[PDB]
RNA sequence: UAGGUAGUAGGUUUAUUAAGAGUUAAACCUAGCCAACGAUCCAUAAUCGAUAAUGAAAGUUAGAACGAUCACGUUGACUCUGAAAUAUAGUCAAUAUCUAUAAGAUACAGCAGUGAGGAAUAUUGGACAAUGAUCGAAAGAUUGAUCCAGUUACUUAUUAGGAUGAUAUAUAAAUAUAUAUAUAUAAAUUGAUUAAAAAUAAAAUCCAUAAAUAAUUAAAAUAAUGAUAUUAAUUACCAUAUAUUUUUAUAUGGAUAUAUUUUAAUAGUCCUGACUAAUAUUUGUGCCAGCAGUCGCGGUAACACAAAGAGGGC
């Protein structure tokens, strides 16, 4: 990632149980220093599904809390997301395939579920 | 003034006399053998009036004060038996008048020293089926069944949940003979609930007592000014108490008024799932300034009040 | 994933272990010139077979490259300057210019 | 009452009470001094720790051993 | 600690939220009127009174507030490509897509912020008027004479 | 947890959350907590000693102090003023230990799924307890209103049932049972009339507490209540048991035993594979402790229970089951409020 | 520490700066400015929080840990570059050390580690798998940041076994179901001779789980890459089908000889005259030895010293 204003993960939690803040931060500041803004949170550990649920067809869900509107503003002013943050934003539908790279480009992989925006 | 006091029985018992040097007995142990009576070859205490369970829906709770420590009775005639000089058990010289007319409340009081603890009433297997069939089939509301049988709404909802578990168990032949034997024995040990009996009916007007109201505010008003519950509620800045009771009756899953839709206003996105991916991303809209882990929050891990929780799998996890 | 097919430059596992380099030709006996073993064994199996941390990760990176038609040519690890690391270069250079050129 | 004059590592010279029955403290012995005065001895405001440095624990102490540097008998 | 009570028992802090619009906009009429309003003088006044010389080398008046025109901000910051250039190249196409998305995002941010600010002023004005009306009604009920008032001794004439 | 030592000492006379025989005598002979002649500190100390012995003795003092909540919860009956009957004072201070009732181990004991809180902890730790379908193996798990918890049926039967006798122990009871049966067949045959006369008189004093009379009426229908010499003749003498011969061989032993009540199985071992006394019978001295909680709804057929609410105090009653009166709990509350100062 | 100040207080002008100002330099004027509501001087100290401790609270304390800010990188000054540096740069000097003896290099307040000081604070560990950072078009390279592990009860939390249990023999005709089983005989640890206990304590009995063993195996991470790691967890011959909140249950394919891995449980420490919870007594010592937070204890019946028994805390 380049630029002075970057969107990246700041690590929180305990040893062996990492959690992350999605933050807009100055490139030169420490990873866990108070950033410019905290856009959201990322819990990397998927929620465990029970034996029955697995056969039932439930897929483990990773939970992200994100301010969609504020995130779009920072992309607009030239903030540069990190590679992991880029993957998250492409899955949320904020960023598009223009931010994909040659190594992760899923040009040919079947889609089992299409992005669905709901209210809850 | 205080000193160590061996817990000798408050009632009179036969203390130890001269003892052969190798008995090494204690006055507490001999007092217990007198309470228990003789032990048969099968390891039972048939002479003790508490050895066997009641089978008439009347709890057999200890009444040491009323029987003055006389716990022995004939195993079949249930007639008092007391220790005599010969070392044998026989009829008492004078009948105990304190054991023939016992108050109704005391019969349900398990602990002599605590009259504020009483056993609950067991619901008959019929009332449970009736409640189950009314909420599920007839479609009555928990508020109606609660006001009909005099049972609190949470208890009504629990009966429906438990009877459903008994149907699945009876539908798969999982209730064994031993379970049936145990259930019946325990049923015949407790007083059965009678919806008609007014005293047995549970109070249905109870509300949690808030903390702001727990204080005592007093107002000096004109001598003939009316002041009522609604006026008091305005003074205490709380909803009327009747409203609280009504809102607490619409909480049951089968109760009327149960509603939950004002929260379905949070934008959620479910990320695209591709073949080979082991997990799906779920995004929930949040607001900057509320979302995120705060910086410089108090670490409580090394403090006695460290937060401990449980995950979906039941495993202990630090919060 | 799936088993790629041998090519002309990389006919067998031994040729594969020689092109990638980084002293990976010393594992020719671990694989036994079995093409399928190279493209089926994951890190857990390689760790049980005595491959050290650095080599097994490097092999798996080159196996992924081969599966995707990307070059597997050896890339060398970085090395410090002849005159030493930056933090010890001023001292080293001063002592190397007073013992070579005086 | 057995006492001892001690020069602390900070240069302060103090008078420390030696607790317990019997002690092997001599001149030049390394001792560790803690707070606590001897009430009946005026000017003795400190205690030496039994079982630390060159001062051994009380010989044959059975009760309150931790207060007299006595290890647990097997 | 005890200090957390003042902030809803929230432990730790967040960075101060930045303002998308760093100055008032040209559509916030209410603010524009306030600055134009004549500055008071006297005990609670602000500024140099007529005839009072201001310090030599200093500006007598305060610098004029800079109001942002969101239309002009959008035109200068995220201006559109003047020509429909031929993006046949793979990298040119990616750059075109990224530029389009960034422009869409920042234009929506500036117009949503201005709308929010204007909508917030209207809501406050409506809320205040309601509160004022409710206060008058409440006070009127308090001043309403009840029958119990007959039992309160009075000396109105004196 | 705190190690369990001398929990059932008769000299100390502390009452525990258990159905143990020794714990019943301590409760029987206690006769209340003595608070007379004691200073305020001595009264508080005594109250603490007794209450903690019963309410969560396994918890360390320092842990309990953190768990202890100064806030107690009561309920207000909004119809009391609309009744007219003499109102009763709410025992607020009997809620001092209510915070413990939501623990899973305590909930099991109150549901009578375990014979003591100590046993409840072991049931949870050994993987026999589920809450809302999920196996919970931490005794300190806190239940919320509406939660359902279940215990494996075999564990609940082993806790509420009699102890399984060992083969050797149960083989000596059968030997004595055969000897005392051959004595009843020798007295019935030598003088049948007197035995039957005594038998009829015993059935008059049954009081209906003894269901044996109901069963006996059936037997009189299986053969006016007039004597029958065929009865004495029908009676047969069982064969003696040589403990040595059938020692270590249970199938042999359970084929040489055939009594009118116990047929082809050793005493208490009708099914030696089950973990309790077979046929299943209630544990001794179960009646004094069998208390139905007001805050749980129990289904004993399935060994399921629902946590309805946290125990609350109401006029004239506290749902917190305690063997001690309000004055004792008041002193205990005073002690913990100030951390024992 | 009672007087302090002399660019000191103010005015005017120029230089310098992106920029005000005795901010610096230069010139010329006015006689001011601070101060017993504490000036000037001296000493001490990194500061603070939605952090920690304590209290009913106002507050008080800390400033390790988390986070914010400042200052410094052996010491002093100066200069260069730059938007910004008296830079952990350069220059000169000071102190110390070193080797190559040069107008030389180094300065561990980066990590690990050593000596010293001290009552007292750890590995000369693993990995770039994760999150970041730098370089590169990319492939990738680097990273003592960081992530893990090690050491250390320094702190917190969980677990660290439940039910039953006061003796043993002999004993008893020769299935309408008995039943308060009853007799003898021996044995019975410390204390004590009864409200003097130790003690349901022990052993024994019943039933478990952990660990082990076997199989299985997530998740941290995916396009791929896992240091941690001999992963957590689960299952108890493995697989499969059906029914089956959970869960349960049946039946099946392969697997061993009708049954199917094994199986536990050794806490310390202080105290018992009053404050202050500790009644079951006893021995030694004799104002000695010693105890002691306070009052005090000890001179031959010591509830206080040193112990045994018993007891109270944690
Ligand atoms: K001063
Ligand atoms: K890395
Ligand atoms: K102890
Ligand atoms: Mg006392
Ligand atoms: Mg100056
Ligand atoms: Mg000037
Ligand atoms: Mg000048
Ligand atoms: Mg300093
Ligand atoms: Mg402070
Ligand atoms: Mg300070
Ligand atoms: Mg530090
Ligand atoms: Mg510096
Ligand atoms: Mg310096
Ligand atoms: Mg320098
Ligand atoms: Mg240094
Ligand atoms: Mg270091
Ligand atoms: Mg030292
Ligand atoms: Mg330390
Ligand atoms: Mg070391
Ligand atoms: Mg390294
Ligand atoms: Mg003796
Ligand atoms: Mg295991
Ligand atoms: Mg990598
Ligand atoms: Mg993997
Ligand atoms: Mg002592
Ligand atoms: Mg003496
Ligand atoms: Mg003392
Ligand atoms: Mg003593
Ligand atoms: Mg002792």
């Amino acid at each position: 990632t380049c630029g002075l204003v970057r969107i990246r993960l700041a690590r929180f939690g305990r040893k062996n149980s990492p959690v992350y803040n999605i933050v807009v931060a100055n490139s030169r500041k420490a990873r866990d220093a108070k950033p410019i803004e905290v856009l959201g949170t990322y819990v990397p550990v998927p929620s465990p599904v029970t034996k029955r649920e697995l056969k039932r067809g439930v897929v483990p869900i990773k939970d992200v809390k994100l301010d969609f509107d504020r995130t779009k503003y920072w992309i607009g002013v030239g903030a540069q997301p990190s590679e992991t943050v880029t993957k998250l934003l492409r899955k949320a539908g904020i960023l598009n395939d223009a931010w994909a790279t040659s190594k992760n480009s899923n040009v040919n992989r079947k889609v089992v579920f299409e992005r669905m925006e709901t209210l809850e | 003034f205080s000193r160590r006091r061996i817990a000798y029985p408050f009632y009179p018992f036969k203390k130890l006399g001269r003892q052969h040097p190798k008995k090494h007995d204690t006055n507490l142990k001999t007092a217990m053998r007198q309470f228990l009576g003789p032990k048969n070859y099968k390891g039972e205490y048939v002479m003790n009036k508490y050895f066997t369970v009641p089978t008439n829906h009347v709890p057999n709770y200890i009444k040491p004060d009323l029987e003055r420590g006389q716990s022995l009775e004939h195993p079949v005639t249930k007639k008092p038996l007391q220790l005599r000089y010969d070392g044998t058990l026989g009829p008492p010289p004078v009948e105990n008048k304190r054991l023939q007319n016992i108050f109704k409340d005391r019969l349900l009081q398990p602990f002599p020293s605590n009259p504020h603890c009483k056993t609950n009433y067991v619901l008959s297997p019929q009332l449970k089926q009736s409640i189950f069939e009314e909420i599920t089939v007839e479609g009555l509301s928990a508020q109606q069944v609660s006001q009909k049988y005099g049972l609190k709404i949470p208890r009504v909802e629990a009966i429906v949940k438990l009877v459903s578990v008994e149907n699945s168990w009876n539908r798969r032949n999982r209730v064994s003979s031993d379970l049936k034997t145990m259930d019946e024995t325990l049923y015949r040990m407790f007083p059965v609930f009678d919806s008609d009996a007014s005293f047995k009916r549970e109070n249905l007007s109870e509300i949690p007592v808030p903390q702001k109201t727990l204080a005592s505010r007093f107002l000096t008003i004109a001598e003939s000014e009316p002041f009522g519950p609604v006026d008091a509620a305005h003074v205490l800045e709380l909803e009327p108490a009747v409203e609280t009771l009504r809102n607490l009756s619409t909480v049951g899953e089968h109760s009327s008024g149960h509603q939950q839709s004002t929260n379905k206003n949070t934008k959620v996105i479910y990320g695209e799932l591709v073949e080979g991916e082991r997990s799906q991303y779920k995004f929930t809209n949040a607001k900057v300034g509320k979302v995120g882990y705060r910086y410089g929050s108090g670490n409580r891990d090394n403090k006695k009040d460290r937060r401990i929780g449980f995950n979906k799998l039941g495993q202990m996890v630090y919060i | 994933s799936t088993i790629p097919k041998p090519s002309d430059q990389v006919p067998d596992v031994d040729a594969f272990l020689n092109k990638i380099g980084r002293n990976c030709n010393e594992l020719k006996d671990t694989f036994e010139n079995n093409w399928n073993n190279l493209f089926q064994w994951d890190s857990k199996i390689l760790k049980e077979k005595g491959v050290n941390i650095q080599q097994r990760k490097y092999i798996l990176k080159q196996v992924h490259n081969y599966r995707n038609n990307r070059p597997i040519h050896e890339i060398k690890l970085g090395k410090k300057s002849f005159f030493g690391g930056e933090r010890k270069r001023k001292a080293f250079t001063a002592k190397w210019k007073a013992e070579n050129k005086q | 009452r057995k006492a001892c004059r001690v020069r602390l590592t900070n240069g302060n010279v103090v008078s420390a009470y030696i607790p317990g029955e019997g002690h092997d403290a001599q001149e030049h012995s390394i001792v560790y001094v803690r707070g606590g005065r001897c009430q009946d001895l005026p000017g003795v405001k400190y205690h030496v720790i039994r079982g630390a440095g060159d001062l051994s624990g009380v010989v044959n102490r059975i009760s309150s051993r931790s207060k007299y540097g006595a290890k647990k008998p097997s | 600690g005890k200090g957390a009570a003042k902030y809803g028992f929230k432990s730790g802090v967040f960075p101060t939220t930045r303002s998308i619009l760093k100055s008032p906009t040209t559509k916030q009429t209410d603010i524009i009127n306030k600055v134009k309003s004549p500055k008071p003088k006297g005990v609670l006044g602000i500024g140099y009174a007529k005839g009072v010389k201001h310090p030599k080398g200093s500006h007598r008046l305060s610098p004029k507030v800079n109001f942002i025109d969101v239309d002009n901000l959008i035109a200068k910051t995220v201006a559109e490509p003047q020509s429909i250039k031929s993006s046949n190249g793979s990298a040119q196409k990616v750059r075109l897509q990224k530029a389009e998305l960034r422009r869409k995002f920042l234009i929506e941010a500036f117009r949503k912020e201005e709308a929010r600010l204007l909508h917030k002023h209207e809501y406050l004005q409506k809320r205040t008027k309601e509160l004022e009306k409710a206060k008058e009604l409440e006070l009127e009920k308090l001043n309403k004479e009840k029958s119990s008032d007959l039992t309160i001794m009075t000396l109105d004439k004196m | 947890p705190r190690k369990a030592n001398l929990l059932k000492s008769l000299a100390r006379g502390r009452v525990r959350t258990s159905f143990n025989k020794y714990n019943l005598f301590n409760l029987y002979k206690k006769g209340g907590v003595d608070l007379k002649s004691k200073s305020l500190y001595q009264q508080k100390w005594t109250a603490k000693q007794e209450t903690r012995a019963y309410h969560g003795e396994h918890l360390t003092e320092k842990r309990w102090q953190t768990v202890f909540k100064p806030k107690l919860d009561s309920v207000a009956q909004l119809d009391a003023s609309l009744r007219g009957g003499e109102i009763k004072e709410t025992p607020f201070l009997l809620q001092t230990f209510a915070v413990l009732e939501k623990r899973l181990d305590f909930a099991l004991f109150r549901a009578m799924f375990a014979s003591s809180v100590r046993q409840a902890r072991q049931f949870i730790l050994h993987g026999n307890v589920r809450v809302n379908g999920v196996k919970i193996k931490h005794p300190s798990y806190t239940l919320k209103p509406g939660d359902m918890f279940s215990v494996k049926p075999d564990k609940v039967l082993e806790a509420l049932g009699a102890k399984k006798p060992s083969f050797q122990e149960a083989l000596k009871i059968d030997k004595t049972q055969i000897v005392l049966w051959n004595k009843y067949v020798k007295e019935a045959k030598t003088e049948p009339k007197e035995v039957w006369e005594k038998k009829l008189e015993n059935f008059e004093k049954m009081s209906d507490s003894n269901p044996k009379k109901l069963q006996f009426q059936e037997f009189l229908r299986q053969y006016s209540l007039t004597f029958d010499p065929k009865w004495a003749k029908n009676l047969k003498y069982h064969d003696p048991i040589k403990l040595s011969e059938l020692e270590g061989d249970e199938p042999k032993a359970r084929k040489l035993i055939n009594l009118p009540w116990q047929k082809n199985y050793v005493y208490g071992r009708q099914d030696p594979k089950k973990p309790f006394f077979t046929p299943w019978k209630p544990r001794p001295f179960l009646s004094p402790f069998a208390i139905l909680p007001h805050h749980l709804e129990i289904s004993f057929k399935t060994c399921h229970a629902v946590y309805l609410r946290d125990p609350v105090a109401r006029p004239g009653q506290s749902e917190v089951i305690s063997p001690f009166d309000v004055p004792v709990h008041e002193r205990a509350y005073m002690y913990y409020l100030r951390n024992g100062k």
